[PDB]
């Protein structure tokens, strides 16, 4: 089993980040000069496939790309994107996440031929240049992350408690690949700042019988658990993919990316 | 970076608290090893007279080892376990710094000034901690993989006065991977992983040298290791069929064949081998110590068994402070 795998309630995920809603938003404001809600929350979806086409290319596991999203979530939840390029960051995160794993290294050639040939290859609708950034680069943002984070390195994510509960069920072939795949869909949002990992995971497996037509009630009534924040959870997820249908990523992001404040050079 | 926001950048780098501002320890190293320096350390500012261990990270940037040290240093929290106070990230030299509560001594030097010539009161109470310690971590699904007397600490004047800490863990092996004194037989036979009961064997030898002031399995400088088996063999005997089925599972359980005769070992035992180190097999301590030191791993007791063991029941009981209110006549820790 991983390390500290029962200490939630304990972690510093859940003393220092899971954050306030209304302090999320207020910050938010800064880059809301530039940006519309809308086209925030776009930018949001855009970086998340950019880190999952990362993790998918240094064939990480789904659980470190997560790590890899959440730290980026968080350095964009209390700073702008003037402030570090969020494609130095995307590629930076996955980085110090996979090092925090003691199974297997992702090398400096091999991270940097990763973000060259990602977005070549998979995202050249929004990115004309090359990647122009270098290990140095990599290697500087690394210590800002870092410092930002509070060296809170350990993340929690919804697929450990999901795969306990299609087990507890003992429904894991119906439901569990579908439920996984909204869990990987609510990295589109802010959930993962707002709620702890069991609940998220709870709203998912809801989302994935609605979609799967089984009858759940008796086992989601058998749970103690506040049902008004899972429905709150299930409202986003509903939401999300009726911004998935409106949003084309591709006839949109290069126009958006332009709407991001540049950074001040040096004087 | 020339294309990092400036202002961010600057007002960072305008309150970005720095080792050496907050900080008194040039010339004060305490420590030295393949893992980082290091340093007894006071605070410049006179808010507080207590002492700090700053801790130097070898090498630039954040290694796996660096990582993953950071990463569960930040999440641990338990008496018995040493304390990630705060973590410095120096810009210009890229150099970590990890600060720490300072630990006065610690088991190595407590048992080679006993060993210059221990209360069993104190015994018991180090006992007892280690197992405290070693068991939170273990519920965390932590490993140590490196546990021996120095790298039990031991607080000395202060709150703390005479609590453990456990301290260096192997935090980063690549893919769990080992792949001697203190180093359980199946690592010697080519054990492939990392396990809670390897840490629990290194406390029975732990045990074993603060019962008698001796490292129980002490062999000269040598995967596979004759010599350290040999003097494993020498103390508890050969291992019989019955006691370690798993044994021919082992990688180099044809070399141990090859290399080792059952008759070699007959006069052999536990029992002996304490019987002339002045510790009576009918006690409570060696029965303890035995399961412990146990030779099949799944035959090993778990550390939270070992809490429960009735040796920790028996007069007298373990204490908070291991020196149990008496005076620490073991000297202050000497500069590197």
């Amino acid at each position: 089993d991983k390390a500290m795998a029962g200490n939630f309630w304990q972690s510093s995920h859940y003393l220092q980040w899971i954050l306030d809603k209304q302090d999320l938003l207020k910050e938010r404001q800064k880059d809301l000069k530039f940006l519309s809600e809308e086209e925030y929350w776009k930018l949001q979806i855009f970086f998340t496939n950019v880190i999952q086409a990362l993790g998918e290319h240094l064939k990480l596991r789904q659980q470190v790309i997560a790590t890899a999203t959440v730290y980026f979530k968080r350095f964009y939840a209390r700073y702008s994107l003037k402030s570090i390029d969020p494609v130095l960051m995307a590629p930076t995160c996955v980085f110090l996440a996979s090092k925090v794993e003691e199974f297997g290294v992702v090398s400096n050639t091999r991270l940097i031929a990763a973000a060259t040939s990602v977005l070549k290859t998979r995202f050249s609708y929004a990115f004309p240049k090359e990647f122009p950034y270098r290990m140095n680069h990599i290697l500087e943002c690394e210590f800002y992350l870092l410092e930002l984070m509070d060296c809170c390195l350990i993340v929690y994510h919804p697929y450990r408690p999901l795969l306990q509960y299609v087990q507890d069920m003992g429904q894991e072939d119906m439901l569990l690949p579908l439920a996984w795949r909204i869990v990987n869909d609510t990295y589109r949002t802010d959930l993962c700042l707002l709620y702890p990992p069991f609940m998220i995971a709870l709203a998912c497996l809801h989302v994935a019988c609605v979609v799967q037509q089984k009858d759940a009630r008796q086992w989601f009534a058998e749970l103690s658990v506040d049902m008004e924040k899972i429905l709150e959870i299930i409202r986003v997820i509903l939401k999300l993919y009726e911004q998935w249908k409106n949003f084309d990523e591709r006839k949109e992001m290069a126009t958006i990316l332009s709407k991001m404040p540049k950074p001040k050079p040096p004087p | 970076d020339d294309k990092m926001d400036y202002d961010f950048k600057v007002k960072l780098s305008s309150e970005r608290e720095r080792v050496e501002d907050l900080f008194e320890y040039e010339g004060c190293k305490v420590g030295r090893g393949t893992y980082g320096h290091v340093y007894k350390a006071k605070r410049k500012d006179g808010k507080d007279d207590k002492d700090y261990a700053l801790k130097q990270i070898e090498g630039t940037g954040i290694s796996m080892s660096a990582c993953r040290e950071i990463a569960l240093l930040r999440e641990l929290k338990h008496p018995n376990v040493i304390s990630l106070q705060k973590v410095f990230l120096s810009h210009a030299d890229r150099k970590v710094w990890l600060l720490f509560d300072y630990a006065e001594h610690d088991l190595w030097h407590i048992i080679k000034f006993h060993r210059a010539s221990l209360p069993r009161g104190m015994v018991k109470s180090l006992l007892y901690q280690i197992l405290d310690g070693i068991h939170y971590l273990h519920a965390n699904w932590v490993l140590h993989r490196d546990l021996k007397p120095a790298n039990i600490l031991v607080m000395g004047e202060g709150p703390e006065r005479g609590r453990v800490k456990i301290a260096d863990m192997g935090f980063a092996r690549l893919f769990n991977s080992p792949l001697f004194w203190y180093r359980a037989p199946e690592l010697l036979l080519g054990a492939r992983h990392y396990t809670k009961a390897i840490d629990i064997w290194a406390i029975g030898c732990i045990f074993a040298e603060l019962l008698t002031s001796e490292p129980i399995f002490h062999c000269r400088q040598e995967p596979y290791h004759h010599d350290q088996l040999d003097r494993i063999f020498n103390v508890m005997g050969f291992p019989a069929d019955k006691d370690w089925e798993d044994i021919k599972k082992m990688p180099e359980h044809s070399t141990l064949m090859k290399d080792f005769r059952r008759n070699t070992y007959t006069n052999c035992s536990l029992i002996k081998y304490m019987e002339k180190h002045k510790v009576k097999p009918d006690s409570k301590a060696f029965h303890l110590l035995q399961k412990l030191l146990t030779m099949d791993p799944i035959k090993r007791i778990t550390s939270e068994q070992a809490m429960q063991d009735p040796y920790f029941l028996e007069d007298p009981l373990p204490t908070s402070d291991v020196f149990a209110g008496c005076q620490i006549p073991y000297p202050k820790r000497e500069f590197l």
